[PDB]
């Protein structure tokens, strides 16, 4: 049970980078995913890293204009999407990869709140 | 016949691990903050 | 690179019913699944993973199941605080990707 | 016949444990070296029984109150008991120098001859 | 599962295993049944009996841990003594929690490694007399009576006078 | 070298329960093993458990009138028979099943003292 | 090196290997890749996972670990606390170091073994239809396409319907 | 479920002579076996353990063997502080049976 | 005896072993001998000289480990002293003791891997060129002159030269 | 990286024994290899022990006129020739076996300084 | 019981040239080679361990390399401060030979 504690919520124009934490309760080396959900669509997996490969795996339609970076000395997870758009309008959710079984990879476990991300004028 | 006891009551046990209390008057084992050592001693339970 | 073909659509019911939500997978995915309820305006949440195990503190009545290209979620009857749409992911291979949504309304 | 098979011994035990590779695996027996229960109550140690300060400071009955007379004038003891912040202690207000080094001292004794100099 | 005989190749454990833990189950013409492996099962109890007592004696006794107290004068000493406490404690906890994890791993293993060496002492006393199987069982070419329990058990599983019965079964036609 | 003291001595009416303790010296988990000596008769194992397996096993002319337990805390094994009998009337000895070459199990290592239980009137 | 698979009989990695651990590379007719071995890099990677998170987690956390300052006069109570402060690090500093020793060689031979049981659980659903050589690689008898992969890396390599084929190749004149 | 017949029965002998002990098993016990002395109005204790290991602080006179259903116990010579009746135990499958007693006394 | 070949299927030492610890006894036609095999056993010695020399070293010196005296009225810092002292002297004792026998067992098994490496190196280099038998030994079908431990001892036992003679000799009429 | 302090220079008559020392800094178990360098001529190992094995080992042409021990408790190595000749008149150079690589044997890794051992008149 | 003869004897080169000093040996060692240089009055010091293995500190300008009976100690270029006699030791059986020694002097 890490109690995550993600960011604030904000808006910036189209065109810039965006810096959403993921930072968590207890240092913790399971895997970190982040999920989109704009409203009215369904949930699609963007991006994450595993702390044990350290590689850093991404959707074949996102690589390049998204970037995940999570140090192992704070264990925060930090989110990095490049050339925002406007149709990129949602609430970020981001998962710690823990159930009770232990870290388990593959799975989502516990999850994050939400960080509103709405991109508009 | 107890051989250490704590504040809420006596370990009458002879194991190195308690959980029950820090203060511990006799030849008493030290205290563990956590809640279940519990150690295997068998196999896996795979019926 | 896995289309997780989420079956039936959409559905509705009532309390005490029984409902199955069948996820359909192009590729064998083995047993890796997953299944998240998503309250609407709420944080999602996992039910079964690896689709037979059983998440701490949730109700026994979803019991997960099938492997490989068919896959299933057993709810043993409905109460009014779990009505939502469904997801299935799959972990298999890279990328993981979720399901449509099968949501349950009140009858 | 035929149909030699090696195995291993399962049984309906629900014991779970907790390993460095696996959280919460099920197995056959196990062994609790952690320890979370007790009598309740207070008894003997060593083979001798603690004294005993009802509602009595340690400064209670070694300074003798007059609501702590009562004690139990033993001869041995273990180890000595106070009640959680007792409230006849020291019936005249003051401060008792060294008092928790004659604490730590007056924790056991084996033999305790109340004489008058 | 080191090893990968427990929850490997020999995929779930018997419930009528009461006597013992690596047994057998001989379905022979004669009969059946759950006879322990006697040697086996009595050395890894005398093993993991020797572990846990280890960790118990080993645990040194002495007649106090109890923190004194202090005045409101003595915060050093008083937060000193907090501090001593409270390391051995922690240093206790870690050690303690990393040992239990630890060597749970180790008796995992262990009893994956019993029935392993098992298995392999079974495999070559038979070699190729019987067939191997899934589920670490086995499949006896020649007729095999209780004696073969007896021999195997025993470790006294002569080949030669059980060897050309499996030669001719071995393709049968 | 474990100093084991057995209880004291006791007698009781015929068709009733005893209580005879093997309390140790230090915390153990060998096995336990109990023996009856009947003046004239040789000796003979009741009962016994294994702390390891944790099953109680018994004498197959004896199990349900003589139960054994022994609790891992204190590793102090109990002597329960119920329905005592005159010809019952023996010296008890309790094994701690612990040799020099460490905890082995099937052997007896050090032995109690006994306990004198009569039954008679 | 305790199962002697890693540095053992597989002498070399592979670069290309970027999916999973635990890989393979199936130089089949209808192609090639480096197609990981799901199921065991998923359960290695969750088992150092457990590990490392163990490690972190059970450390317990109070707020303060520093040493106190004294004047002049109170030599006693600062080599005291020197004394504390130097024991719990020389323990502390012990303790990691040979854990952090202790289970690198447990998390080398736990990769060993996953290579090894890998090894075994190919060579047992295979049993004699392809031979084996160094480097733990494979020689398939019959004629193999990517079913096979389908097959194998799902465990249910039905042996029978290869069987034959694999007979004939065995001398193939 | 095993019976341990002594054998011989009862015999009498010197200081410093030569007798053997010998335990008959119907099953075949493996190694299993111990021997105790039980002097009389004492408790009893083992000598040799799993038929060939010599207990701690045992003279070195004593010399067990054999295994399977025939065993032994080879004295090398006997001093006038070990008479008494001996017993032997088999513990290769429970119940654990003792032995009947053969007593040594002065010729 | 984790992976059971020393006190296993290898049942008792040579004493005529001297140079090194996993060595041979090639009873061939030109002589005996009790040659060791330098590879394996000076990776070994190099292992435990790492341990051992790992024990040593990490544990860090500092130049005092004394309890000093207190007179009849620092009674609390005495016995806090000695609760320090004796603290650390209980955790070393216990650490220093589970230690000694933890790695004493890793070092038993550590040497049982050796001699079962080293014994499925010879077995998968001679294939079924050599039929193995009880204690660890072998047995060449074919003819076998001093280069076989040539090329044994370096690994470089190339099969196919003297395939055919073992099968030759497989049924010898 | 252990420094390695031998003993001084010394010089005694034909026939009689030497102690030369090879005092280490910290304890180590790894071999210990002794070498003679006479003018004029190579290097040529004599003896040396393995703290594993325990046995001392020599050159097939010294062994008997020369001892090597070391005690595990000081980890320093002995040096001892008995009868003394002229010829054997050389500097003495002590090997503590231990690269980069961990404690590795069959190597020599740091050596010593020198102890300058001439037999003469 | 194995000799390590030097091949070449002795030669002479200048800063920044190209050599080789070959370790010839009877009996196969393996790889369990050495090569140490001999400042003339100083301590001996190795570079190439196990005929291959770079010791820590050193220049890459060394490289050794063979196994067997033939092995090789290749310097990429020759620097005033490393002009010394070169011997190579086995270690594969005891007794541990040394070499005859190569010298390099100024051209
Ligand atoms: C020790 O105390 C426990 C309290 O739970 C009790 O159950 C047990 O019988 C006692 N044992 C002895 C030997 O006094
Ligand atoms: C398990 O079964 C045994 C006998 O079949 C019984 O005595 C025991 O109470 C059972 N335990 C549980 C937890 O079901």
């Amino acid at each position: 049970e890490v109690q995550l504690v993600q960011s604030g919520a904000e808006v910036k124009k189209p065109g810039s980078s965006v810096r959403v934490s993921c930072k968590a309760s207890g240092g913790t080396f399971s895997a970190i995913s982040w999920v989109r959900q704009a409203p009215g669509q369904g949930l699609e997996w963007m991006g994450g890293i595993i702390p044990v490969f350290g590689t850093a795996n991404y959707a074949q339609k996102f690589q390049g204009r998204v970037t995940i970076t999570a140090d192992d000395s704070t264990s925060t997870a930090y989110m990095e999407v490049s050339s925002l758009r406007s149709d990129d309008t949602a609430v970020y959710y981001c998962a710690r990869e823990e159930t009770w079984k232990g870290a388990t990879i593959g799975v989502m476990g516990i999850w994050g709140q939400g960080t509103m991300v709405t991109v508009s004028s | 016949d107890a051989k250490c006891q704590t504040p809420q009551g006596a370990i009458n046990s002879s194991l190195p691990f308690q959980n029950v209390h820090p203060v511990t008057i006799g030849e008493c084992p030290k205290y563990v903050r956590s809640a279940k050592l519990r150690m295997v001693t068998g196999l896996r339970n795979i019926p | 690179d896995i289309q997780m073909t989420q079956s039936p659509s959409s559905l509705s019911a009532s309390v005490g019913d029984r409902v199955t939500i069948t996820c359909r997978a192009s590729q064998s995915i083995s047993s890796y699944l997953n299944w998240y309820q998503h309250k609407p305006g709420k944080a999602p949440k996992l039910l079964i993973f690896t689709a037979s195990n059983l998440q701490s503190g949730v109700p026994s009545r979803f019991s997960g199941g099938g492997s490989g290209t068919d896959f299933t979620l057993t709810i043993s009857s409905l109460q009014p605080e779990d009505f939502a749409t469904y997801y299935c992911q799959q972990s298999y291979t890279s990328p993981r990707t979720f399901g449509q949504g099968t949501k349950v309304e009140i009858k | 016949g035929d149909t030699i098979c090696i195995g291993y011994h399962a049984n309906n035990s629900t014991d779970t444990v907790d390993t460095v590779l696996e959280k919460n695996v099920t197995v056959t027996h196990s062994v609790n070296l952690l320890e979370d229960s007790h009598n309740g109550k207070l008894c003997r140690l060593k083979g001798i029984a603690p004294l005993q300060l009802g509602n009595c400071s340690v400064a209670g009955w070694i300074l003798g109150n007059p609501e702590c007379e009562l004690l139990i004038s033993r001869e041995s003891w273990s180890y000595i008991v106070e009640k959680p912040n007792p409230e006849n202690g020291t019936c005249y207000p003051g401060h008792f120098a060294d008092y928790e080094e004659l604490r730590e001292q007056l924790s056991s004794v084996s033999s305790f001859e109340r004489f008058e100099i | 599962g080191l090893f990968g005989a427990i929850a490997g190749f020999i995929e779930g454990g018997w419930t009528g295993m009461v006597d013992g833990w690596y047994g057998y189950h001989h379905q022979n013409e004669q009969g059946s049944g759950y006879a322990a492996d006697q040697k086996s099962t009595q050395n890894a109890i005398n093993g993991i009996t020797n572990k846990v007592n280890s960790v118990i004696e080993k645990m040194n006794t002495q007649f106090t841990a109890v923190g004194k107290e202090f005045n409101k004068l003595e915060r050093r000493m008083e937060n000193l003594n907090k501090k001593v406490d409270d390391g051995f404690i922690d240093i206790w906890t870690y050690n303690a929690e990393l040992l239990v994890l630890l060597e749970n791993e180790r008796t995992l293993d262990f009893h994956d490694s019993n029935v392993k060496n098992l298995y392999e002492k079974v495999k070559s006393q038979l070699k190729n007399n019987a067939k191997e199987i899934g589920n670490g069982c086995f499949e006896f070419y020649h007729k095999c009576n209780d004696e073969c329990m007896e021999s195997v058990k025993n470790g006294t599983y002569d080949y030669p006078k059980y060897s050309e019965e499996s030669k001719l079964n071995r393709e049968k036609i």
